[PDB]
RNA sequence: CUUGAGUCUCGUAGAGGGGGGUAGAAUUCCAGGUGUAGCGGUGAAAUGCGUAGAGAUCUGGAGGAAUACCGGUGGCGAAGGCGGCCCCCUGGACGAAGACUGACGCUCAGGUGCGAAAGCGUGGGGAGCAAACAGGAUUAGAUACCCUGGUAGUCCACGCCGUAAACGAUGUCGACUUGGAGGUUGUGCCCUUGAGGCGUGGCUUCCGGAGCUAACGCGUUAAGUCGACCGCCUGGGGAGUAC
């Protein structure tokens, strides 16, 4: 009757869309594909390179809850955009924890600065710092025993690209994109970047704040012509890319993976 | 397409990043343009008949797409 | 286009209530107003095929409306035409 | 009755007689009741492109509610003056008054 | 003759042939080459190899004149425009600037008509 | 992922060079609406603006001319 | 009487029209500098221009025409058509609410106007392009295609001409009938918590359902379902010709 309107504004109270509400529960297993539900209109054909931590195996098995992320319905049958990315999330929401006490904890080794900055590993995922950050002083963790200790101690972050620059050492210590477009710039500041969509001629990796990069067909690897992206590298992968070349003017920002 | 070679900078690069400034601009395809005349008709039935090519091509083949080849 | 207050005028003159706006003398001089202003650019702009072609619709539909006053009322057609002085 | 907006442009070898012309100008538009919402001497300025074989030059903004005959005049004026290389008189809806971008 | 350290290439690079021109910074040319002048016709003097070699001509010409920098305007499509920047390159000089000098009209003259093969 | 929508900006100012700047190309050009995503109507009157700044040279109408 | 039709109020976007200014690039020519033997052109040539200094290159000047990028199955216009900026005069369209008029409407034989390009007349102008023409090629021939030149014209003013595959090969006006993906331009609400969310109007591109269609296809912008008025067709040629 009304009850089922009231059911379905129920069933709308009880869910959201981003991947947040950990929902779906994992009902097929086969490799290479995770299968879950999260009271969506189509079971999602998950990856298993979405559901395997830090060393190459799986984590879960059947009944096993994470959600995924929405607000992208239906490219001809099927449903959602993939979990990790609700565990970026999570680690937003870790790293804003620092706010409240001004210092946020947790294990950092940087080994070294890919753009300027040591790479500041968390637990599954690697982040990409500028220059300062890894280390509180001129201290410089080249010294340090290789990929060692300490803790992240937030130096900088860019605030809407997700580039965070950590201190590991010292624990005593304690429109938009195109105006001002020189930061990583110069000739050849490394990035972490996820690819979005490889188009036969490139790969379009773009992640730092709402541009587009290419990394197009040229360099890649090391053969030219005969290699086509999706075979190389990936879909929907944070990579080795730097700039090389930028256009503030025709927004093309023509970055490379050879190096 | 003007273009400064930096201190210590390989000739070769240079060479490398002035054609891609030349591509960018459009120089020579603007040149190749601009060779002889179009008739305002032509100009248009060229623009037009492009356009249906790219609708073509974003549509059809994406419906194609959907249905496997083997 | 004409001027926002020599519309309020004219509405005030040749309307009844000069809330109206509508009524159809009311109508016909705005019309005739235009039609005047008009004169002077025409002559001045004897090519300007496009705007002329506003100014004759205009007229027509001033035309129009006379013939309408005519049929519902004649004795307010003839003062209508006495004060703009439209020959017919 | 309708609010232009005027820039024009100095020979920089007369910088130094800038002010009267500004003030001659000023007492025209004030002559037929017209009103001068905001005034910017800009001061010498690199050209993007060297005009009449000079680099740089001296750049007023201006901006009046005024009469279009006396804009007429102004516009006179100015073609006839060779210290003006350049105006540009360019209508406007309102009084901006709000000064410019790059002032600040 | 007075010897001068820095002056510019003008490469004009037609269909059909290439001309390579130095000349002192201010405009006064001090040698030129081309590509049909190098003993190249027809087919054969509207290709890279001929513009370089055209280019290489070019620079032995302004020897004497003990160039060292060098600025290059590329006029014109063709084939001598890489290949031409290469062969000055070897001849050994400081290239310096390149520039690209094509005449582009913003809408202009009316280009002779299209051409019925 | 217009900026002027965001802004909200009424209309588009000539004299605001550096906002030009940013749409213009190395060698001048105004650069398109694909690019730059800048809405339709925003984009027409930020052309209008950067011609009128050619006209009063504050943008170069080319990098070549002198 | 107010639904159709129209007026008034405030805005909106626009290559809509007419007039007058102006900007930059590029071509051409002139004058001068530097400089030296080629340039140019094609499939390949040759005619042609060049040691009386061309081509290239730099400086200065003249003049005409058109407006790169923006620029878009974008916009405006009854159609033809309209594209650099500025100003002056000017026509239409749309939306928002209200207020008014009160059927004033639709269509239209004759009639009247506008009407690409070419063309004509008189007077101006003349850079580039280019019917005609000339030369060089090609060829069996080449009164062509290609090359080198090149005059009417293209440009402006005022007249005439009144035609085009002037095409959506689809008359105008009104009503009704499943959908999707866009573009553009308004506008109402919504925490714009962000480029967004939910609507509601105008114009517009593509796909496609029912139905229609000889099929192709059209398909809420109909070529569907109907009404009003007009225009037009009656085998091919002869002929849109003769008188």
């Amino acid at each position: 009757e009304s009850f089922a309107q009231l059911f379905e504004e129920s069933l709308k109270e009880i869910e959201t869309r981003p991947g947040s509400i950990v929902r779906g529960v994992v009902v097929a297993i086969d490799k290479d594909v995770v299968l879950v539900d999260a009271g969506l209109k189509s079971e999602s054909a998950i990856p298993a390179e979405q559901f395997k931590n830090a060393q190459g195996e799986l984590e879960i098995q059947v009944g096993d809850e994470v959600d995924v992320a929405l607000d992208a319905v239906e490219d001809g049958f099927g449903e959602t955009l993939l979990s990790r990315e609700k565990a970026k999330r999570h680690e937003a929401w870790i790293t804003l924890e620092k706010a409240y006490e001004d210092a946020e904890t947790v294990t950092g080794v940087i080994n070294g600065k890919v753009k300027g900055g040591f790479t500041v590993e968390l637990n599954g995922i690697r982040a990409f710092l500028p220059g300062s950050l890894v280390d509180v002083r001129p201290v410089r963790d080249t010294l340090h025993l290789e990929g060692k200790e300490l803790e992240f101690k937030v130096i900088k972050l860019d605030q809407k690209r997700n580039n965070v620059v950590v201190s590991r050492r010292a624990v005593i210590e304690s429109e938009d994109p195109w105006v001002a477009i020189a930061k990583r710039y110069p000739e050849g500041t490394k990035l972490t970047g996820r690819v979005t969509n490889l188009t036969d001629y490139g790969c379009f990796v773009e992640i730092e704040e709402g541009v587009e990069g290419l990394v197009h067909v040229s360099e890649m690897d090391w053969t030219n012509k005969n290699i086509h992206p999706s075979k190389v590298v990936n879909v929907g992968d944070v990579v080795e890319v730097m700039v090389l070349d930028i256009d503030e003017e025709r927004r093309r920002i023509s970055l490379g993976l050879k190096q | 397409p003007v273009i400064k070679v930096r201190e210590n900078e390989p000739f070769d690069v240079a060479l490398r990043r002035f054609k891609r400034s030349c591509e960018k601009a459009g120089v020579l395809a603007e040149v190749r343009r601009r060779e002889f005349y179009e008739k305002p008709t032509t100009e248009r039935k060229r623009a037009k008949a492009s356009a249906v090519k790219r609708h073509a091509k974003k549509l059809a083949r994406e419906n194609a797409r959907r249905t496997r080849l083997y | 286009s004409l001027s926002t207050e020599a519309t309020a005028k004219i509405v005030s003159e040749f309307g009844r209530d000069a809330n109206d706006t509508g009524s159809t003398e009311v109508q016909v001089a705005l019309l005739t107003a235009q039609i005047n202003h008009l004169q002077g650019h025409f002559a001045e702009h004897k090519k300007d095929h496009h705007s002329r072609r506003g100014l004759l619709r205009m007229v027509s539909q001033r035309r129009k409306l006379l013939d309408y006053l005519k049929r519902k009322d004649v004795a307010r057609y003839t003062q209508l035409i006495e004060r703009l002085g439209l020959r017919r | 009755m309708r609010h232009y907006e005027i820039v024009f442009m100095v020979h920089p070898d007369q910088s130094e007689q800038v002010p009267g012309m500004i003030e001659r100008y000023t007492a025209a538009i004030t002559g037929a009741e017209g009103k001068i919402h905001r005034l910017e001497d800009w001061g010498r300025r690199q050209l993007a492109y060297p005009i009449n074989k000079l680099h740089k030059a001296h750049y007023v903004l201006m901006n009046v509610e005024a009469p279009q005959e006396v804009i007429d005049e102004l516009e006179t004026t100015f073609r006839f003056n060779d210290a003006v290389i350049r105006s540009m008189v360019m209508r406007t809806k309102h009084a901006v008054t709000e000064a410019s971008p790059m002032v600040k | 003759r007075k010897q001068v350290s820095d002056g510019v290439a003008h490469i004009h690079a037609s269909f059909n042939n290439t001309i390579v021109t130095i000349t002192d910074r201010q405009g006064n040319a001090l040698g030129w080459a081309t590509a049909g002048g190098s003993g190249f016709r027809g087919s054969r003097k509207s290709t890279p190899f001929a513009a370089q070699v055209a280019a290489e001509r070019c620079a032995d010409a302004v020897k004497e004149y003990g160039i060292k920098n060098l600025e290059v305007m590329v006029k014109g499509p063709g084939p001598g425009r890489e290949s031409t920047i290469r062969a000055l390159n070897a001849a050994g000089f400081r290239i310096t600037n390149i520039t690209d000098v094509t005449p582009i009209p913003h809408n202009g003259c009316r280009p002779p008509k299209k051409r019925r093969v | 992922f217009c900026r002027f929508t965001a802004e909200g900006v009424q209309e588009i100012d000539y004299k605001d060079i550096a906002t030009l700047k940013n749409y213009i190309t190395e060698s001048g050009k105004i650069v398109p609406s694909r690019i730059t995503g800048t809405r339709a109507k925003y984009q027409r009157q930020l052309a209008r603006a950067i011609k009128r700044a050619r006209y009063l040279s504050l943008l170069p109408y080319t990098d070549r001319h002198q």
